[PDB]
């Protein structure tokens, strides 16, 4: 079910658009972290709520 | 251990992998002796797939830009060739840069047609009767066989001069010189050294008019069939090539002794009328890619395969610009910021017309993503979210 | 009207010309030129009477 | 003698059935008028038995594939 | 444009001997020994005497401040 | 200079080449690059008019 | 907060450029001069802002926001617009004159409604049935309602027409064609020719094409 | 008017509407540096401060912008704008940020200067390709000039005499994210034209990487040292076993070359450098039946121009341009669909220090004296000019008498042209193989030259020898007076020294009719540059707005905005030419012999 | 004067920016020229011509039916040999031939 | 700061390395230009290495050396007067690297060349751009420097983000970065409404509506491409759609 | 000879004035020259003694000019020993740090 190279980069860019907007954030802290950033370390743990829909 | 192990472990796994694939790893697998047996066989078949997944495009490309651009970068490193090429049969054939907009553009006409003859199984080793195949393809007129013209005094009016070896060398049949009378107007009979002398021995109707004539008989002679340009022959892969000039296909292929199944041309147009629109197809295909490898540098059969599968897409093909699949089809927007000459086209579509969407340079123009690349997936998501 | 700023005029001397060998840097001026009120009488904006 | 077949640049055409007009639609899931179009003319058509307002399928081969199948229609 | 007080590449003074470099060469001596005379030793001292323009006369003359 | 009066884009490849009469009165190798590549040409060092 | 859904094009007829248009312009002036651009006409006269002067069509609408807005002018004579002459000579010599008719049999009437729907789809395919029904009607001086009534032949070649009639028994002279004869020609073509041409009857009237009244552009376009 | 407000070139679809000047960009010189990543670039430090990227603090780097407000817009780390949730800004720069670096109150959105992190782009405006611009990762430097690594200048085709590349940064939190996933350098080492990589190595890179793999080239203890740290890599104390302790105990070329590859390579091919393909076959019989032979006996009977390497130690070889390179190396190439990708950014990073390391402290110049040919050989080359053109002298005899012997396609004038051509021709390729033959491989002018970076082996040969003939589109030189074309030639002459032949090289001077023939030739080379290239723009431009609209669904169908299917199973189903290789598919010959080696070795 | 004397001159000050003429090339007046062979057409002979002022090509070409074409500047519509020059100056076919 | 010879081999200074980094000969030379060794048997200037031995010789000697073309001074009487004044034939010396410290293993050419500096410099080069003054019909940066405007990204720049596949990019620095306006629409005339301040209440002209009409996000560029199509007689009716 | 009918001056004058600057250029190849000779019209340098006394609206000055070492012997017959443009370094030959 491997995501394409399209939907790897609006999934990240979604995310990291309500994480500036309020959106609390998982454990994801250390110190400083430009919100870009913060969509990365999550979605490198697997825990992204946001899913595809396939058309077909 | 054996064939049917092998095989048929092939043909069990074989639904995710593909067909030529499968002859393909299968006979190397066979073909090397010294042998892997059992558990390994497994584990190569195991990894093929691996990889053939792995290598599938990505939906929502962008293949129509990639194409453009990877075809167009190398025509700016487009540079000169070795024009002093050390061959004998294809001899001015256009080289270089002009070629590649000549069989892009369609243009009925293009310049130095050269067409590949090939030969049959029985006039394929034999030197000599190749040389009557030759005879029989050129054709020679009258005016070609002189040099220049001297005037006479009464009524010979014409003459003919050095040489006489197109017809000793070749052998273009001095029974035709008898042949001449066909269909004629005068006709008169002298052959001294097998040149026939005209005297036009008449009045009113013919009084000083040389130069109606010129068009007429002394034009009009056809010493041979197929009447093009000139022949070259040369030693291709034991087999004699007949690299000639011209095309006129229809009748160039009713000849005895040409293959009829193989002879390939450096025209367009006419292999859509004898051959038909899906050999025309290839046609372009094989012609690009011929430019291409002279010039040292290679572009992938894909990109080529997408312009000539577009540009036959109503069954007669179409140029790519200002007439052709731009002036056809699309949104009315679309239109307007190609060609301009827009007061002739965009007040065309002033009269009664809609214009939907879904392009890409009206979307742009209106401020809405494009449908190609990421504009083209669609999320959803459900909302407790909790954090844990 | 038509102030350009305040202290980039700390090089110009009485008359409007710069006496020479000064670090001019930046968009400081080199002339100060006034002109002259330029049609009193052609908009009456509500406020240029 | 020869024919337009039997040549290394034309591949072989086949007229279809009835029944596998509504087979090939479901599959795409298309309309019957987005359809590449032979025209009637051309005579690698003429010479099966061409009615306009029928799909042919083609058979042709590509050294990157194997072999490999391209629809299209018929109109005047 | 005065003489360069010091080489280029080589740190070494030379401005206090070009003056009286110049003035021994216009009798017809030949340079190779005149520079070897004084202290020049190397031939990335010795490039920025023997080719050098000292054009200071003519923009002195035209007097603007 | 020596310019000549043509147009700048198109290409005039039989007006840009160097001919057997500019030996002595047209430099061989001074030509500014860009579209114009050979239609301004300079006087040799040893010529009269 | 929507979005562009499609863009439909078509022709403004005069009766909506005067419902359009906030004023009338008859004073041709600018400035005259150096001092006061204010007049009655092509200035603000409640027609748009350039200068910071609130006076608008009674909005505010100082310069920053503010859209401009159309004047038109009553033209006294009529006018042929240029990017439609050479469309309109392919209605004026195919169609029969006094009554509105097309000059085709009723087979092609029949035949060529059924032709629309089957050929619904592609445009460049259309096109080329809209040529042959100029070729259709150019080579027929008889019609089934009128008894042939004298049609003359049309000219072109740039933009000035003319017609080529006889009076006594074979006359050629060339009557020039007025601008104010045409546009009563076109207004006796009933509703119902309009889907024979390439043509639309809530869109495209062929009688707008004549200019009687000119829209002037806004200020914000005129700096 | 109106028509020539609506078109005109620069209208208003193309000039305004489609194509729009833009804010927040910079335009400057460039400069080269191998000391930085492959993905990054230099920033000038007053570019930086002229630039801005908006930040909207959340919660977790409140603590960094409270620090970017109070510092001012003059040091480094500052902020220009601050905006308020409302939507009036307020800017920074008078007199007091205390009062404004009070409750910043989470919600506010902080425009600062770029800092190490922030994604920007980069071009190069003639943007022909796909690949013209490449997100890159800014790294900040005191100077005035966009710096950029030596190894990404084939995409953008530059070079440095004086260019000028455009940077521009992207704002908004979605147009961001996408630069950094799909526009790295890093995917895109190899091109959609052809497959083979194009990020590889350039000029230093190659002849540096001949020097190291040299049969001969033992470095000492301090060398070894020294460069391992130099290039990055971090390994502990084990660059045993010195294998050469006969004068020192100093170790060989190769396993310094050997502690960059991974583990479990196993690759075989042929190079450049094959003089003798018999002493190839001998070792390519052994390893075809023998699959794993012992790396200590039978292969130091080894070559210099066959690459085996197995199991990450490089046993034979010399690495030149087939393992690196603008056009095909496949040592990059197997490294990149074989492990990931981010391996490959980190192969190439630690090639390119290591190989520079050793072309620095071991000298490469290049003198007058490697164009020099000892006495006998030039007596070799004269030999040859006398009696070719005695053979040129011969052949207008034959014309001028009436002895023709035509050719059948031209005539009698254009067969005498033909024929000279060919004997002039074979003149030089002739004199060419002496030379070559000559001069050895071990002055600083043919390893540029066999491996490859910035040579032919032409002009080393066009160097010390003949020009060759001297052309114009094909014809031999004929523009002039009336039969002769310099006026110091009897007319009525068709020899070859007097119709544009050159006879002496770069270093024996040319006398002023080869040199006047000679700028005759070099003109017809300058004119045919700016004539190119603008038909070549404008055919692009038919091209991209004929076919910009064709995407591919889910189920692999290229379709128009009309919705009639266009192919079938996109591209004669159906792989990415991006990553197939040379035009075939999923490669099974490669597998096989990959897979099994794994498992039989273990 | 305040000048140097290395400065060869040859320059007008116009306004106060220093403005030179450069060469333009002519292409030899009153002279004739015999054009080239089989690029569309027969051999041609085109000229230029003027004095005081307006330039103009005046050419005698002709064709492959010997039609030989004479163009005149102003309303172009290509004229006829034998009508130009009988309507020139000569009336006799005998004085022609001189 | 862009550097050249008269022979043409164009560059920029690459770093500004101290001189005790320099590596140097055996006597008191410190060279200057460390020139790049692959662009002389690349782009055939053999001049280049004639005239750096002659400016050894020529500074040694005392004498300058003609050079003149075709006549100049022959090539094989410079070998021979360096040969006799004390240095190899060829000009390669013995070289000291300066970080470490030993002779390199090879014999470094070296002489004296005549460079120019040309005025590419980098301070009439480097310039950038926030957020500057616009155009004043179209709301648009101006042209030149000396107007102060920026750069202007052609139909290349457009087609260069599709084939990457950037949708989201593409619309952010095209028209963010540009005129953005809010138009008030009708809905069954498609022609535009007219706003009216002190009196509140909107209406379209045509057919005349009162609340039925909405709200129309497009950019300005687009709003004048409606006004040249609405100026000519051509009626542009939007048919608006819901998200 | 007893054959010729003229006798040329010096031939090492063939050349433009621009293009009499490059030392040896009978060794260099063709395009290698034409770069050359286009920048010898663009190098700073002291021109004129008046560069003080003079209003240009962009002017240049390098502090320090050198005439040249080995050059042709026509660039002293025209002025430019005598207010030359450019400067002597000392150059080496081989690759540094990258
Ligand atoms: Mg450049
Ligand atoms: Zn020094
Ligand atoms: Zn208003
Ligand atoms: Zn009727
Ligand atoms: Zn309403």
């Amino acid at each position: 079910f491997r995501y394409t190279r399209f939907e790897k980069a609006r999934i990240i860019g979604a995310r990291a658009l309500q994480i500036a907007m309020g959106a609390p954030v998982l454990i994801d802290v250390p110190e400083g972290i430009t919100p870009l950033q913060a969509a990365l370390l999550e979605f490198e743990k697997g825990v992204i709520p946001i899913t595809v829909i396939r058309p077909s | 251990v054996a064939e049917k192990t092998i095989k048929s472990m092939v043909s069990k796994a074989e639904l995710p992998d593909n067909i030529k694939e499968e002859l393909y790893a299968k006979l190397i697998e066979y073909n090397e002796k010294y042998k892997l047996k059992k558990d390994e066989i497994q584990a190569i078949i195991d990894e093929t797939v691996r990889e053939y997944q792995k290598a599938l495009i990505e939906p929502g490309e962008a293949v129509g830009t990639v194409a453009a651009q990877s075809i167009g970068e190398p025509s700016t490193q487009m540079t000169l060739n070795t024009f002093h090429y050390a061959g004998v049969a294809e001899i001015n054939v256009t080289l270089g840069l002009p070629r590649i907009i000549e069989i892009v553009d369609a243009r009925k006409n293009p310049s130095t047609p050269i067409m590949t003859v090939y030969l049959d199984e029985e006039h394929r080793y034999d030197r000599d009767k190749a040389l009557e195949v030759a005879r029989r393809i050129e054709g020679t007129t009258l005016e070609n066989l002189a040099r220049e013209e001297t005037i006479d005094i009464l009524n010979m009016e014409y003459v003919v001069e050095i040489d006489p070896e197109r017809l000793e060398k070749a052998g273009l049949d001095m029974e035709k010189v008898v042949r001449k009378l066909t269909g004629s107007f005068k006709s008169a009979e002298f052959e001294a050294e097998g040149y026939t002398l005209v005297v036009r021995p008449k009045k009113v109707t013919k009084l000083s008019d040389l130069r109606k004539i010129a068009e007429k008989v002394k034009k009009h002679r056809l010493k041979g069939l197929s009447g093009v340009g000139k022949t070259i022959i040369r030693k291709e892969g034991d087999e004699y090539v007949i690299y000639t000039e011209g095309s006129n296909f229809k009748q160039v292929l009713k000849v005895p002794g040409v293959d009829p199944t193989r002879t390939r041309t450096n025209n367009i147009w006419e292999i859509a009328e004898v051959l038909g629109i899906e050999a025309a197809r290839n046609a372009i295909i094989d012609e690009i890619v011929s430019t291409m490898r002279e010039q040292g540098l290679e572009v992938d059969v894909r990109h080529i395969m997408l312009v000539a599968d577009m540009m036959t897409l109503d069954g007669v093909i179409r140029p790519i610009g200002r007439h052709g699949i731009v002036g056809e089809k699309a949104s009315v927007l679309a239109r307007a910021a190609f060609e301009i000459t827009t007061q002739h086209l965009f007040a065309a579509a002033e009269r009664g017309e809609v214009d939907p969407l879904n392009g890409v340079v009206e979307n742009v123009l209106i401020g809405q993503p494009v449908p190609v690349g990421t504009g083209i997936v669609k999320l959803a998501m459900s909302l407790p979210l909790r954090p844990k | 009207q038509g102030y350009l700023g305040e202290k980039y005029y700390r090089h110009l001397d009485e008359d409007g010309l710069i006496f020479p060998e000064s670090k001019v840097e930046g968009k400081d001026v080199l002339v100060g030129r006034t002109s002259p009120p330029r049609f009193i009488e052609e908009q009456s904006s509500l406020g240029s009477m | 003698e020869f024919n337009i077949f039997d040549h290394v640049l034309v591949p072989e055409h086949r007229i279809l059935s009835e029944e596998e007009k509504e087979e090939l639609l479901k599959k795409y899931r298309i309309r019957i008028s987005q359809l590449p179009q032979i025209k009637a003319s051309d005579p690698a058509v003429v010479a099966l038995g061409a009615k306009p307002g029928d799909v042919i399928e083609i058979k042709r081969k590509s050294p990157t594939a194997g072999y490999y199948y391209y629809y299209r229609l018929v109109v005047e | 444009m005065i003489v360069p007080v010091r080489c280029f590449t080589c740190g070494k003074v030379l401005a206090d001997k070009y003056y009286e470099f110049k003035k021994r060469v216009e009798a017809g001596e030949d340079p190779g020994k005149v520079l070897d005379d004084l202290g020049v030793e190397r031939y990335c001292c010795r490039r920025t005497l023997l080719s050098h323009v000292e054009l200071i006369d003519q923009v002195m003359v035209y007097k603007v401040y | 200079r020596v310019t000549s009066p043509l147009s700048r884009d198109q290409p005039h490849f039989e007006a840009r080449d160097l001919h057997g009469t500019h030996w002595g009165r047209i430099c061989p190798t001074e030509t500014p690059e860009g579209p114009n590549c050979g239609l301004v040409k300079n006087l040799a060092l040893m010529s009269q008019i | 907060k929507k979005v562009i859904g499609s863009i439909e094009f078509g022709i403004l007829s005069p009766q909506e450029i005067r419902k359009m248009s906030a004023a009338e312009i008859t004073v041709p002036d600018t400035y005259d001069d150096d001092g006061y651009p204010i007049e009655g006409g092509l200035m603000d006269k409640r027609l748009g802002v350039i200068d910071p002067g609130l006076r608008c069509e009674t909005c505010g609408a100082r310069a920053g926001e503010c859209p401009g807005h159309f004047g038109h002018i009553e033209l006294a004579r009529p006018v042929i617009h240029v990017g439609f002459a050479k469309t309109i000579h392919r209605v004026l010599e195919s169609t029969c004159r006094e009554c509105g008719r097309i000059k085709l049999t009723d087979e092609e009437i029949e035949e060529y409604m059924q032709k629309f729907e089957v050929m619904g789809d592609r445009k460049g395919a259309v096109d080329k049935l809209i040529k042959e029904i100029h070729k259709k009607a150019k080579e027929r001086m008889v019609c089934p309602h009128c008894g042939a009534p004298q049609f003359p032949i049309k000219f072109e070649r740039p933009t000035i027409y003319w017609e080529l009639r006889k009076d006594e028994e074979g006359n050629e002279y060339k009557h020039r064609m007025m601008p104010s004869e045409v546009r009563d020609r076109l207004e006796k073509i009933p509703d119902k020719d309009l889907p024979l041409l390439g043509l639309h009857p809530e869109k495209s009237r062929p009688e707008w094409m004549v200019l009687t009244v000119l829209p002037v552009p806004p200020v914000t376009m005129r700096p | 008017t109106l028509a020539q407000r609506l078109k005109g070139k620069e209208g208003r679809f193309r000039g305004n509407l489609s194509g729009k000047r833009v804010n927040f960009s910079a335009r400057t010189v460039i400069s080269p540096d191998p000391m930085i990543s492959i993905n990054e670039v230099g920033v000038p430090l007053a570019v930086a401060m002229e630039l801005t990227v908006p930040e909207k603090v959340t919660e977790f780097n409140y603590e960094k912008l409270k620090q970017r407000v109070l510092n001012g817009p003059e040091k480094y780390p500052g902020a220009n704008y601050v905006i308020d949730p409302e939507g009036r800004r307020i800017r920074l720069m008078e007199s007091n940020r205390e009062l404004i670096a009070e409750k910043l109150d989470i919600g506010w959105t902080v425009e600062r200067h770029l800092e190490d992190g922030d994604v920007v782009l980069f071009n190069r405006q003639p943007s022909l390709h796909r690949m013209s611009i490449m997100a890159h990762r800014v790294r900040v430097m005191p100077y005035r000039t966009f710096r950029l690594n030596l190894p990404v200048c084939p995409p953008y085709n530059a070079d440095f005499d004086g260019d000028e590349m455009n940077l521009h940064v992207p704002q908004t939190e979605e147009a961001q994210a996408e630069a950094k996933i799909l526009m790295e350098v890093q995917n895109h080492i190899i091109s959609p034209r052809y497959g083979g990589p194009l990020i590889a190595g350039i000029q230093d890179h190659i002849s540096g990487g001949y020097l190291l793999t040299r049969e001969g080239a033992y470095f000492t203890r301090y060398e070894v040292e020294q460069m391992l740290m130099f290039a990055g890599m971090d390994v502990n104390e084990l660059p045993e076993p010195d294998k050469y302790e006969n004068g020192e105990p100093l170790w060989s070329g190769k396993t310094i070359f050997s502690l960059l590859l991974p583990d479990d390579l196993t690759i075989w091919y042929r190079n450049k450098l094959c003089d003798e393909p018999e002493r190839c076959e001998a070792l390519e019989k052994l390893i075809e039946e023998k699959l794993i032979p012992d790396p200590e006996e039978v292969r130091k009977l080894a070559y210099d121009g066959f690459v085996y390497i197995q199991n990450g130690k490089l046993l034979s070889g010399a690495v030149d341009k087939k393992a690196y390179g603008r056009e095909d190396g496949k040592l990059l190439d197997i490294i990149v669909r074989e492990y990931g990708v981010e391996r490959a950014r980190q192969f190439l990073d630690q090639v390119t220090k290591l190989t520079i390391w050793v072309i620095t402290h071991k000298g490469f110049t290049t003198a007058i004296d490697d164009e020099d040919l000892p006495q006998e050989a030039i007596d070799r080359i004269h030999e040859i000019i006398r009696e070719a053109e005695e053979k040129v002298q011969r052949l207008i005899e034959a014309y001028k008498r009436g002895e023709l012997e035509p050719l059948p396609g031209k005539t009698l004038e254009e067969t005498l042209e033909s024929k000279i051509m060919a004997v002039l021709a074979e003149a030089r390729d002739n004199a060419g193989k002496v030379a070559e033959r000559y001069l050895g491989m071990n002055n600083h002018a043919v390893i540029m030259a066999k491996t490859g970076a910035r040579g032919k082996i032409l002009n080393i040969t066009q160097m010390a020898a003949m020009l060759g003939q001297q052309s114009i589109r094909g014809k031999r030189l004929y523009r002039g007076y009336r039969g002769r074309v310099l006026t110091h030639f009897k007319p009525g002459d068709l020899g070859a020294r007097a119709r544009g032949f050159v006879t002496n090289s770069y270093k024996s001077g040319l006398t002023p009719q080869e040199y006047f023939f000679h700028a005759m030739g070099g003109r017809e080379g300058l004119v045919d540059t700016a004539v190119r290239t603008a038909q070549s723009g404008y055919m692009q431009r038919r091209l991209i707005n004929a076919l910009q609209d064709l995407k591919v669904d889910y189920d692999g169908t290229v379709r128009d905005p009309t919705g009639i299917i266009v192919q079938f199973k996109y591209g004669e189903d159906g792989v990415d030419p991006m990553k197939s290789w040379q035009g075939k598919t999923v490669d099974v010959d490669r597998v096989i012999v990959r897979t099994l080696l794994k498992m039989r070795g273990g | 004067l305040g000048e140097d004397p290395k400065d060869p001159g040859g320059y007008f000050i116009i306004n106060g920016s220093e403005r030179v003429i450069v060469s333009i090339e002519d292409l030899a007046p009153n002279k004739t020229l015999v054009e080239r062979d089989e690029r569309q057409n027969k051999v041609v002979a085109k000229v230029f011509s003027y004095r005081h002022g307006y330039r103009a090509l005046i050419t005698v070409e002709r064709k492959k039916d010997g039609i030989l074409y004479v163009t005149i500047p102003n309303v172009p519509k290509p004229v006829k040999f034998v009508y130009v020059m009988r309507a020139l100056g000569l009336l006799t076919d005998k004085e022609i031939v001189e | 700061d862009k550097f050249a010879s008269r022979h043409g081999q164009k560059g920029v200074i690459g770093l500004i390395v101290p001189q005790e980094d320099m590596p140097w000969t055996e006597s008191g030379i410190v060279p200057d230009l460390i020139v790049n060794p692959h662009g002389i048997p690349s782009r055939m200037t053999v001049g280049q290495l004639i005239e750096a031995i002659g400016g050894k010789v020529a500074s040694l000697t005392g004498r300058r050396v003609d050079g003149t073309a075709f006549i100049g001074e022959p090539e094989e009487k410079l070998r021979k007067e360096l040969e006799e004044l004390g240095f190899k034939h060829s000009g390669r010396e013995i070289m000291y690297d300066g970080i470490t410290g030993r002779r390199l293993e090879a014999d470094i050419f070296i002489g004296v060349i005549y460079y120019q500096r040309l005025h590419h410099m980098v301070a009439d080069k480097m310039h950038a751009r926030s957020r500057g003054p616009v155009q004043v019909l179209t709301k648009q940066p101006t042209e030149g420097r000396a107007r102060e405007g920026g750069l202007r990204f052609g139909e290349m720049e457009r087609d260069v983000l599709i084939g990457h596949g950037a949708a989201m990019l593409l619309i952010e620095r095209l028209l963010e970065e540009s005129d953005k306006t809010e138009v008030w629409v009708c809905e069954s005339c498609g022609h535009l409404a007219l706003e009216d301040k002190r009196r509140g209440k909107v209406y379209c002209p045509v057919c005349g509506e009162d609340e039925r009409i909405s709200k129309v996000e497009m950019s300005y560029a687009f709003k004048l491409l409606l006004d040249e199509l609405k100026a000519m007689v051509i009626r542009p009716s939007l048919r608006l759609k819901d998200r | 000879t007893e054959e010729h009918t003229h006798l040329e001056l010096m031939p090492a004058a063939i050349l433009g004035i621009p293009a009499s600057l490059v030392p040896y250029p009978e060794h260099n190849a063709a395009p290698r020259n034409t770069y050359g000779a286009g920048m010898a019209k663009q190098s700073l340098g002291l021109g004129w003694a008046n560069f003080r006394i003079r209003v240009d609206t962009r002017g240049h000055l390098m502090h320090y000019p050198q005439v040249p070492l080995v050059n042709s012997r026509i660039m002293k017959a025209v002025g430019f020993e005598d207010r030359p443009a450019g400067q002597n370094f000392v150059v080496a030959v081989l690759s540094y740090h990258g």
